């Protein structure tokens, strides 16, 4: 069809709780990608981890894998700890950028 | 621990309307890390290495040596102002801001 600007799945979860230890799954599903990128951000320091499926941070458990017939980006944190709960972000490189928030809960029980 | 460290405060900028900005971040013992750059309110990536992120046109990078990382924002308009942190992918992360003051 005609070209068209980048735009979130609004009906993805924005509110994930996952088990210390085991693998937490955040997606973002982003429809008429184009020539732009998805970034995966942490917000309490903007952190910067994955850029498409480049992964930037050098903490090792932290990947993105893209899943094309579903158009997603979902980050993975391996081994999640109490400490990576907080929000995270979906990002597509617009200008002005379009960001898709997503609160991590990570607990024992 | 050889880890890359900031040599310096990113300097802050004022420019007036119009006119181009740089930002430059010292580092030293960069090694094989990288040197990332985004815009703290908005959260927006502009920038990882040599590789633009933003596809806001005015935005470019470059490099003078390993030690010196710069993000360039041509024309500047208000909507510039703000932090423009500058980060390192060791572990834990390391960021410095420095902040763009836009003067009609
Ligand atoms: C670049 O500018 C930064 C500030 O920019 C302004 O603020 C931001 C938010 C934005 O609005 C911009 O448009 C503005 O221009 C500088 O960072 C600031 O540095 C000052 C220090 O000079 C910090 O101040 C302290 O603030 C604390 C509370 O917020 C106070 O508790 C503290 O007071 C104690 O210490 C001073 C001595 O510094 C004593 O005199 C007091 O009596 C008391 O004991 C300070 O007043 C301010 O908080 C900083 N702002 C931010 C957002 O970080 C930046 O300066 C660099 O960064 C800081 C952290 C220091 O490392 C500086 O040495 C360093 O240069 C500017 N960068 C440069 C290179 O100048
Ligand atoms: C999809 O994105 C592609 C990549 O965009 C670049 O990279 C991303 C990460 C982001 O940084 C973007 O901001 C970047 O543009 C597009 O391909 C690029 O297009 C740009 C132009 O839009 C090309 O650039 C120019 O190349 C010229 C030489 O060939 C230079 O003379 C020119 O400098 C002038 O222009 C800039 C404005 O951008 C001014 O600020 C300067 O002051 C100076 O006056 C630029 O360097 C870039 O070379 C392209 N990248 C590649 C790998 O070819 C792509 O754009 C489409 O394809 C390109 C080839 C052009 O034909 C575009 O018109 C066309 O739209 C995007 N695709 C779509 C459909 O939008
Ligand atoms: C976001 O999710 C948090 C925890 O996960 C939820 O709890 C499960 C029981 C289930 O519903 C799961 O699908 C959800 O994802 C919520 O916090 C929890 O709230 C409960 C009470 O409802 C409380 O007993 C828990 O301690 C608390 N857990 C944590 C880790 O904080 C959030 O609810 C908000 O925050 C709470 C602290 C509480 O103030 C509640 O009223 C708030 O709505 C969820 N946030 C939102 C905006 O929905």
């Amino acid at each position: 069809g005609s070209w068209n600007e980048p735009y979130f799945d609004l009906t993805m979860p924005r509110n994930i709780t996952s088990l210390v230890g085991k693998s937490a799954y955040l997606g973002c599903r982003v429809k008429h990608l184009g020539n732009k990128t998805v970034a995966w951000i942490r917000h309490r320091d903007l952190h910067i981890l994955t850029v498409g499926t480049y992964t930037y941070t050098t903490d090792q458990r932290f990947q993105t894998s893209y899943h094309r017939d579903i158009d997603e980006w979902t980050l993975q944190i391996k081994w999640a700890q109490q400490r990576d709960a907080g929000v995270y972000e979906c990002q597509i490189s617009t200008q002005p950028v379009r960001s898709y928030s997503v609160n991590l809960n990570i607990v024992h029980h | 621990a050889f880890q890359p460290e900031f040599v310096e405060s990113i300097s802050n900028v004022s420019v007036a309307v119009g006119r181009d900005a740089t930002f430059t971040c010292h580092v030293r013992h960069l090694g094989g890390y990288r040197v990332g750059w985004l815009k703290a309110d908005t959260k927006a990536i502009q920038a990882i290495h040599e590789n633009v992120i933003t596809h806001n046109p005015r935005v470019t990078v470059s490099h003078l040596d390993q030690n010196t990382w710069n993000l360039h924002i041509k024309a500047v308009s208000e909507e510039d102002r703000g932090g423009y942190m500058c980060q390192l992918n060791t572990d834990p992360m390391k960021s410095q801001i420095g902040f763009l003051d836009v003067v009609i």
